[PDB]
């Protein structure tokens, strides 16, 4: 079964700030944070005023339920980097997370201090905290 | 509140000029794009927004853009902008993630406002655009300048984890003073309710703050009752400012290391006498004359014959009641730190006699006769002198008898009701500013090192440029001072930029430096000046207005600094600001630069059996017209030994601002606050710290940051990191002009930093999927937590409505 | 305190009181239990309060520290412009998806009652739920 509507709405408002409409850059940070990822082509098709339904409707469309966060770490191929470059990849890539939710992050999915980063225990850690 | 002025002077600070990249290689607008742009019905509607959020919208062409509204709230209808009027948006940043304007991707206007916006909504009202600090009123007590947060700001370990604050700069400024030996001034300036005085106060009490103990006590509780005292004597409420500030006031400052000031020093320029003598209606005079009469007990009532604020003659009686200020209360803390300011029982009730003197002779009538008192006033005179500890004959001859020189004879004759009028002014207002001055001289004989400053921290609280229609010979005074502090602050930009560029070896021959010298010139320099001339037609026997404008017009042709104005040529002249052209008019600037007791009442007063009276004009020249008696001529002295002493040190500038006219707490009104930006040189500020080699990381760090532009070449062993950064920079792609290798640091121009950086974004295109989704999901999470804390409180807003449903 | 004995009386059965009938007893009296007051009388004394117990609880559901800058913290936190003002539709998903959720219906009626037009003012919507 495993019913994902609840969270896939709460989500919704969490980046509207509420509102049954989000802007097309909330909507990429939204489906993100759901493991959904969209080409460029396929980001053209998309409505201009995305409303609470077309997301539940494209959700169950996109959301892989086996395999949530598969665009980390794909347990369907045959994965570790160290933290110092983990961090600068994602300096590098201009994120919107602060010093201190990147500490979160660490200790989270790395709760030794290794050199060094399991991207599949990423997945495995993310998923959980859904 | 917004008059047409604004929105026109705001519309021309506003300026196009990073392009906005809306397509890409295909031609197609990147899915929801977002512009600032200024273009809409909200802003035709609400003048307190200047700019709006659109998206571009698919099918744009590059010559003219199709948007539509998302922030404010809009119709959802497309229309169309010229890219013109399109600016960047700085899309998915966290406002309150860091302190500097400057690490904004875009700069512009709309950008700066916004920025500042959402930190101020959020009450983070202090933000830096190096070395300007810029504090926004909140118009309400933030809490944060508790002695808690003065501890936790002063003991915090490492000074760099803490948001920008007042405390910050008192902390960075203290800390060089003692560390490398060297004077340190903190200049507080911007309009009238910005927010100067709390800044400086609370600047005043960090400083007071010792770790454990000042053995000076008696000299900081003196210092620290100086506000009050100094608020009583020369703070007034006007229209716009319950508590404005009408002198400006430097102080010197001793401190140890640890917190705890040891010596101190006070002074005071340019009082607004003419306050003294009228008011404006919902105006009052300087507030000791409220606090006086309606806090003086009965037996000081009794004792100088007190009425009430109602029935002075020098007291506005429809506004002597002011919304929130308990003028009896602050009477207590008056006395209080008169007395901390170690004067005695009988200082004080000669200083309180003096101003019921003042109060008193301003109640005295003359009538044309020649001029005469009142003979119903005779006794009102009598007393008013007696409580002045004046001569009240030889005061009232020097009011009603001239003495004219003609030819080269004396001839006794008669002023007449008016001219007569003017003297007894002039005698309240002279009394009243000596007074003031008195107290200062007084204080600082308590607090001041017998040696003087060897090492100090000097603190300058000013308006900043004043700027209205029709500007008088007080704003010109105020905005040659901000002149002078410009040229202070381009100076110390450039000192250090180059002493850096030096220091690694760098040319600084692409440095940049914008000198006011020659608009300093045309207002200050000794023979071809504004004030020059102000000085000569104010010596002349018949000097007037008009004949004073007319000697700049003709003596001022050669610089475009002084010009000549369009309506009304006489009588006005424009002067081009380091910020704009500004308009002033000449009326009453003759009378006002010569508003300044001279003559024979000053030596009535020198002898006062006593020797508090004495004091008042003690060592001051007996006096035709002497430019010792020139508000003007006494000014610029002033003025220069106050700027060579600042020049002596390191400056902090704290620039304060006012977001709306209202006093009202949140209310972010962009055409005023934006007005403000410009004139208190933030944009400048912004512009400077862009040009020429603006980034500046060590090789180390240029490593960390930069390592996936060239991996291979990073990651050697074989060569030092000098080289590598070479390496790095010369198989980037990016021209040589663009970078420089210092002995210990890369340099980098702006442009070259920004492509730096998308040549690595290219570089770890593979990373882009996971690294959003990483990215994502934790935002989503911090989002859920933002929520988490505020369901108490929901709980309570559900639990209230399933009761309303119950009472149904 | 007259009032509190009978409506204890119209809902005791065998002289104890159910929580649910305790909790419409204190909203009838003018109080705003949460289901936070209602678990801590649950740990307390189970399901079923005595006349001594359900008068506990009704001072557990006092909440003096109830008042208009409390109850809009969840609203303010999502009014980004701090204009004071949140559509129906978002205090709507606010109210019903978070805590002690009402239903769709129970949302849209508080709403509509207050006001007419979809902007409103949640430090009045707050203030008008506190009588
Ligand atoms: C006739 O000359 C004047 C000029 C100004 C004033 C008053 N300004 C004094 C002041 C208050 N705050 N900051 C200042 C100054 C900053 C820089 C120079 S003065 C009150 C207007 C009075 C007489």
């Amino acid at each position: 079964a495993s019913d994902m509507e609840e969270k896939f709405r709460e989500a919704f408002i969490l980046f509207s700030s509420c509102s049954d409409h989000i802007e097309m850059y909330k909507f990429f940070e939204l489906m993100n944070s759901f493991g959904i990822i969209l080409t460029n082509d396929e980001k053209a098709a998309l409505p201009n005023d995305i409303n609470m339904d077309y997301w539940l409707n494209f959700a169950k469309k996109h959301y892989n339920y086996e395999q949530p966060f598969k665009h980390i770490n794909n347990v369907n191929e045959q994965v570790q980097i160290k933290i110092d470059n983990f961090l600068g990849i994602m300096k590098a890539l201009d994120t919107r997370l602060t010093e201190s939710d990147l500490n979160i992050l660490l200790q989270i999915t790395n709760p030794e201090n290794k050199s060094t980063l399991n991207l599949k225990t990423v997945s495995q850690k993310l998923t959980e905290s859904i | 509140a917004v008059t047409n002025e604004e929105i026109k002077t705001a519309s021309k600070i506003v300026r196009r000029v990073s392009n906005v990249e809306a397509f890409d290689k295909s031609g197609s607008v990147f899915k929801g794009y977002q512009i600032w742009t200024d273009i809409s019905p909200t802003i035709e509607n609400d003048p307190n927004i200047m700019f709006v959020k659109c998206v571009v919208q698919q099918g744009s062409k590059k010559e003219k853009l199709t948007v539509v509204q998302i922030d404010p709230p809009g119709t959802g209808t497309p229309y169309d902008i010229d890219p013109t009027h399109a600016w960047n948006c700085n899309s998915q940043v966290d406002p309150m993630s860091f302190g500097d304007i400057g690490l904004l991707n875009h700069t512009n206007i709309p950008c700066v406002l916004d920025f500042l916006k959402h930190r101020y909504l959020k009450n983070q009202i202090y933000t830096t655009a190096v070395p300007l600090i810029v504090a926004i009123n909140p118009y309400k007590d933030l809490g944060n300048t508790t002695n808690e947060w003065i501890r936790r700001y002063r003991d915090t370990a490492d000074h760099t984890k803490l948001p920008p604050h007042v405390f910050t700069c008192a902390r960075e400024a203290l800390s060089n003073l003692h560390g490398v030996n060297k004077s340190q001034t903190i200049i507080v300036s911007g309009e009238s309710g910005a927010g100067k005085t709390e800044a400086t106060k609370q600047i005043m009490r960090y400083f007071a703050s010792s770790k454990s103990g000042n053995m000076d006590l008696r000299i900081q509780t003196a210092i620290m009752a100086a506000n009050p005292v100094l608020e009583a004597f020369g703070n007034a409420k006007t229209i716009r400012n319950n508590n404005s500030s009408r002198f400006g006031r430097f102080m010197q400052l001793v401190i140890s290391h640890e917190g705890g000031i040891r010596y101190g020093s006070v002074v005071a320029f340019l009082l607004e006498k003419s306050r003294i003598i009228t008011q404006d209606d919902n105006e009052r005079s300087y507030h000791i004359f409220y606090q006086f009469l309606k806090g003086a007990n009965s037996t000081m009532k009794s004792k100088f014959g007190l009425k009430g604020v109602t029935e002075y003659k020098l007291l506005n009686p429809n506004s002597t009641e002011v919304s929130g200020v308990d003028d009896v209360k602050d009477f207590e803390e008056v006395i209080e730190s008169l007395k901390n300011m170690e004067l005695s029982e009988s200082d004080i009730e000669v200083i309180f006699s003096i101003v019921a003197g003042i109060l008193t002779l301003g109640n005295v009538r003359l009538i044309e006769k020649a001029a005469a008192i009142m003979d119903e006033d005779m006794g009102v005179f009598n007393k008013a002198c007696e409580l002045m500890y004046l001569d009240p004959e030889l005061i009232k001859r020097e009011i009603l008898i001239k003495v004219t020189v003609a030819g080269g004879t004396k001839i006794e004759g008669r002023w007449n009701k008016n001219d007569a009028e003017v003297l007894k002014s002039s005698l309240c207002k002279a009394m009243y500013e000596k007074l003031f001055l008195w107290i200062i001289r007084h204080l600082n004989s308590r607090i001041e090192p017998e040696g003087g400053f060897k090492t100090f921290m000097g603190m300058l609280d000013i308006f900043g440029f004043e700027v209205f229609k029709n500007n008088s010979l007080e704003q010109l005074f105020i905005n040659i001072t901000n002149e002078m502090l410009q040229k202070n602050f381009v100076d110390i930009v450039f000192e250090r930029e180059s002493k850096l560029y030096k220091d690694e070896g760098i040319s600084t021959a692409e440095l940049k430096y914008t000198s006011n010298k020659e608009v300093i010139n045309v207002l200050c320099e000794k023979g071809k000046s504004v004030l020059s001339y102000l000085e000569d037609q104010c010596l002349a026997p018949g000097g007037t207005d008009e004949k004073f404008v007319s000697s700049c017009a003709t003596n001022l042709k050669e610089n475009n600094k002084f010009t000549p104005a369009k309506v009304a040529s006489n009588k006005n002249f424009i002067i081009q600001h380091t910020i704009g052209p500004i308009q002033y008019c000449a009326e009453s600037f003759l009378l006002k630069n010569k508003d300044v007791l001279r003559g024979d009442l000053v030596e009535v007063i020198k002898d006062s059996p006593n020797p508090i009276v004495q004091q008042l004009f003690e060592g001051q020249v007996i006096e035709k017209i002497a430019k010792g008696s020139l508000i003007g001529s006494q000014f610029l002295n002033q003025l220069t030994s106050l700027m060579n002493l600042i020049n002596s040190t390191e400056p902090h500038f704290i620039r304060c601002i006012k977001p709306n006219e209202n006093k009202k707490p949140l209310e972010w009104c962009e055409p005023k606050i934006l007005i403000q930006l410009h004139a208190l040189s933030i944009l400048e500020a912004l512009v400077l710290r862009q040009l020429g080699y603006s980034y500046r990381r060590t090789f180390e760090e240029f490593l960390y940051q930069y390592k996936f532009v060239d991996i291979a070449a990073a990651e050697d062993s074989s060569v030092e990191n000098q080289n590598k950064c070479v390496n790095i920079l010369k198989l980037s792609g990016l021209s040589e002009s663009m970078y420089k290798i210092g002995k210990s640091m890369v340099f980098l121009k702006q442009e070259g930093a920004k492509i730096l950086t998308k040549i690595q974004r290219e570089k770890l295109v593979e990373w882009e999927n996971c690294v959003s989704v990483i990215e994502a999901a934790i935002l989503k999470h911090k989002y859920k937590q933002k929520v988490n804390k505020n369901i108490p409180s929901l709980l309570r807003v559900q639990a209230h409505i399933r009761k309303k449903m119950v009472a149904q | 305190e007259s009032d509190v004995r009978i409506y204890f009386n119209e809902k005791s059965s065998g002289g104890k009181i159910s929580i649910d009938n305790a909790s419409y007893n204190a909203r009838k009296l003018g109080l705003a239990p949460s289901s936070i007051d209602e678990k801590k009388i649950k740990e307390l004394y189970g399901d079923n309060l005595t006349y001594e117990q359900y008068l506990e609880y009704l001072s557990i559901c006092v909440h003096d520290k109830d008042n208009v800058e409390e109850l809009i913290k969840m609203f303010a936190h999502f009014d980004n412009n701090c204009t004071g003002y949140l559509t129906k539709s978002q205090m709507k998903n606010i109210l019903t998806t978070w805590g002690d959720a009402l239903t769709d219906q129970e949302a849209i009626d508080a709403l509509n009652a207050f006001s007419s037009e979809d902007n409103i003012d949640y430090k009045l919507f707050c203030e008008d739920i506190l009588q």
